[PDB]
């Protein structure tokens, strides 16, 4: 009931949203707030959070790109290895603001490994996600090399009363050269449906797979296809699982019919 | 305020079902004056109760509360006790009886098993009651919520208009090594109003049942369609399986 308090539970609002519809939320829920100053402290911190954690997209001068944590140099300030260039983006108002070349940022010594993953990120988001945007960025770690491949895509026809997003963050580290790529990848599916009601699929997948680290291309091309792969055993347990609920949990709930298979004899019981 | 309470129906059409509560508990905090509309248009998975005098469950909502205390289908008794709470009037009581007797029966045949709880309030001459189912199946498990609110107004001689607003809250979850973690979580209303002679054969209780079980029949096929068929259909358009390719 205090002004913090009422400050909290507008924040968690926020924070939950469903994909594509934030604005839709901060809409509702600035009207509810009794003073818009209320979050006049808490607001750039908390639009950031959901920003970076849906792994919204950008249109840039050269192309699309992703605001993510994992390319965050500043608050405002996000990196596009493969366009050279560092995003400013407002996270309040949910635009780009600025744009330049980098000049620093990436690490060139390692650079030809993020590249050759990087292309591979490129087609393999090309051919399984039609409007999907990818990242590929990278680093220099205790046990060699760390890859980091995010990639986003979502869709919204409020006419159709639905939205949803795919988010895929595949994190790869590797000695350059001789050992395995030990890639862990965690992946969330999102799904709102909401004529005459609101229905939501959340997914929360994390998998683990290993491949050979020989030269750049190679440990690219074969980080990719174990990715894939596992994947695509993902995809396919996910639709299974569609069966099985339906046909397991969904029938042991409300028969269709009683177990005689009349329509109850209401004058009679 | 139509708009802060058009404004909270929206964000609640949106913000995810399983923090239900939680959620209408801010809102409450929120926007106070409220606090009727609220807990009025806003449904969520009820909570089971025990009634030690006939030894029986019931469920609790907004509508069997009168201050902090639930009033129980069968005893008829508010717990905790309280003075000056409300019941239903002597011949409204009566009907109560007996649409908590059916939709028992209801129980059994659809559900075989879960917990069932028929409210009435006297409504002027006429009246109105909600109509409430819970289930809940046993890694998968999943939960099922009915609530029908049922409005009727007597109308002259032996014909009388059921007004029916029903939804389904239904959520399913499960937690493997091949999928994940996965949830499905929501609900979903709709209307129907239907006018009918009631005698003492087709008493209110026969019209009340009637289009509860059409009513519930229908929703079940949508939440099929939608909970297993549309989000699934939604996923594939985010990702091409096979691949433009």
């Amino acid at each position: 009931a205090s002004n913090q308090e009422l400050v909290q539970i507008a924040t968690n609002f926020l924070l939950n949203a469903p994909p594509c519809e934030f604005m839709e939320v901060v809409s509702d829920v600035r009207a509810l707030l009794p003073s818009e100053s209320l979050l006049n402290a808490s607001a750039g911190s908390t639009f950031r959070e959901y920003n970076t954690s849906q792994m919204v997209s950008v249109q840039t001068s050269k192309g699309s790109a992703l605001i993510t944590k994992e390319g965050e140099i500043s608050n405002n300030e996000y990196l596009d290895p493969k366009n050279k260039q560092v995003i400013t983006y407002d996270h309040i108002k949910q635009e780009v603001t600025g744009e330049r070349s980098a000049s620093g940022e990436i690490e060139q010594d390692i650079e030809q490994y993020r590249a050759a993953f990087d292309e591979e990120a490129t087609k393999y988001c090309n051919e399984y996600y039609p409007n999907g945007v990818s990242a590929v960025y990278g680093t220099k770690v205790s046990e060699g090399i760390k890859i980091t491949v995010c990639i986003s895509t979502c869709i919204y026809k409020p006419n159709a009363f639905y939205s949803g997003r795919w988010r895929s963050v595949w994190t790869c580290t590797f000695k350059p050269g001789s050992g395995n790529v030990t890639s862990n990848g965690k992946v969330q599916v999102n799904v709102h449906y909401f004529e005459d009601g609101n229905v939501q699929l959340n997914t929360v997948t994390q998998k683990q797979t290993t491949s050979p680290s020989a030269d750049a291309q190679s440990t690219a091309v074969n980080a990719f296809k174990a990715i894939g792969k596992a994947e695509l055993n993902l995809h396919t347990a996910l639709d299974n699982n569609y069966s099985t609920m339906g046909d397991t949990t969904f029938k042991a709930l409300r028969r269709a019919l009683p177990i005689n298979r009349t329509k109850i004899n209401w004058q009679k019981v | 305020t139509e708009k802060q309470l058009s404004c909270c129906l929206d964000l609640m059409r949106r913000l995810p079902p399983s923090q239900i509560e939680d959620n209408l508990a801010g809102l409450l905090d929120l926007v106070p004056d409220l606090t009727e509309d609220l807990l009025s248009s806003i449904d969520q998975p009820l909570k089971v109760a025990y009634d030690a005098v006939s030894k029986k469950d019931y469920l609790l909502c907004d509508y069997n509360r009168d201050a902090d205390s639930y009033r129980s289908p069968w005893s008829n008794k508010y717990d905790p006790p309280l003075s000056g709470a409300c019941y239903p009037s002597s011949k409204l009581r009566d009907i109560e009886v007996q649409a908590n007797e059916i939709f028992e029966i209801y129980l059994n045949l659809y559900f075989e098993g879960g917990v069932s709880s028929v409210y009435c309030w006297d409504l002027d001459d006429n009246f109105a009651a909600v109509v409430l189912m819970k289930k809940t199946q046993d890694p998968m498990r999943g939960t099922w919520d009915s609530i029908h609110v049922v409005e009727v107004k007597l109308g002259k001689k032996d014909k009388a208009v059921y007004k029916l607003t029903s939804t389904v809250m239904l959520s399913i979850e499960t937690d493997n090594d091949n999928t994940g973690k996965v949830n499905l979580a929501g609900s979903l209303t709709r209307q129907d109003e239907k006018e009918y002679t009631f005698n003492e054969v087709d008493t209110h209780c026969v019209n009340i049942g009637k289009m509860v079980e059409d009513m519930e029949s229908k929703l079940r096929q949508t939440l099929e369609t939608i909970y297993f068929g549309k989000t699934k259909e939604v996923v594939n358009t985010l990702r091409n399986a096979t691949g433009n390719s």
